[PDB]
């Protein structure tokens, strides 16, 4: 659910 | 007093944190604030985590940024263990041991964006502009909301930050340079600097501007 930043 | 927030956890695992916080009377909130003291991250075994907004904001606010294992090991030993033993060491993007969280805790007197003005410009996805703005402000930058509002002077260092692939198929983020005098960088410039708690060179993030 919580966005990830790759 | 202690005040925790959690990131990257299954509401299962959040369950354990809630039980632990209830047991110990520790403040647990769903949103991170100035008062948050601990951001509890999902990590692999080496305390390396993924980058979520809470991650950046925990680093930017110089908070304890600590592995979920601090909670589970603490339950297991029925004792509040020492954050240091569980401090997040790195993330899967910027390196498994860059030690950002420690540097940010240790650098509140020399914040990485001190002396910068930053405009967070144009559409973004997955991170509300004003949270990006909060993030740079925490790191010492003064926040400017419109291009025409950069303070001028040779003592000012303006920077425009954009996320090119949030933009509509038109390449208008190359025409920002005729509207103001600043370098124009991707949002990864911010995110990498914050994660590493080290101001990166613009060079590999600069977006060329049409004259």
């Amino acid at each position: 659910r919580s966005p990830v930043f790759s | 007093r202690m005040s925790m927030v959690v990131s990257g956890l299954t509401p299962e695992e959040f369950m354990l944190v809630y039980k632990f916080a209830r047991k110990h009377h520790i403040t647990l909130t769903n949103l991170i604030t100035e008062e948050t003291t601990h951001v509890v991250m999902k990590t692999d075994a080496e305390f390396v985590c993924e980058r979520t907004l809470k991650y950046f904001l925990g680093i930017a606010g110089g908070k304890w940024v600590v592995s979920y294992f601090w909670v589970t090991q603490s339950i297991k030993e029925r004792k509040m263990l020492n954050e240091h033993d569980f401090e997040v060491r790195g993330d899967v993007v910027n390196g498994r041991n860059h030690q950002g969280p420690k540097r940010a805790r240790e650098s509140q007197d020399r914040k990485i964006f001190r002396g910068l003005e930053i405009c967070c410009y144009g559409p973004f996805t997955n991170m509300p502009t004003d949270q990006l703005e909060w993030m740079v402000q925490l790191c010492g930058a003064s926040v400017v909301k419109e291009l025409s509002s950069f303070t001028l002077g040779t003592g000012v260092h303006p920077i425009v930050v954009v996320q090119p692939d949030a933009w509509t198929e038109d390449n208008g983020f190359h025409a920002i340079g005729q509207m103001c005098e600043a370098p124009v960088v991707t949002r990864e410039w911010v995110l990498d600097s914050v994660a590493l708690y080290q101001c990166q060179e613009l060079d590999t993030y600069l977006i060329p501007q049409i004259p």
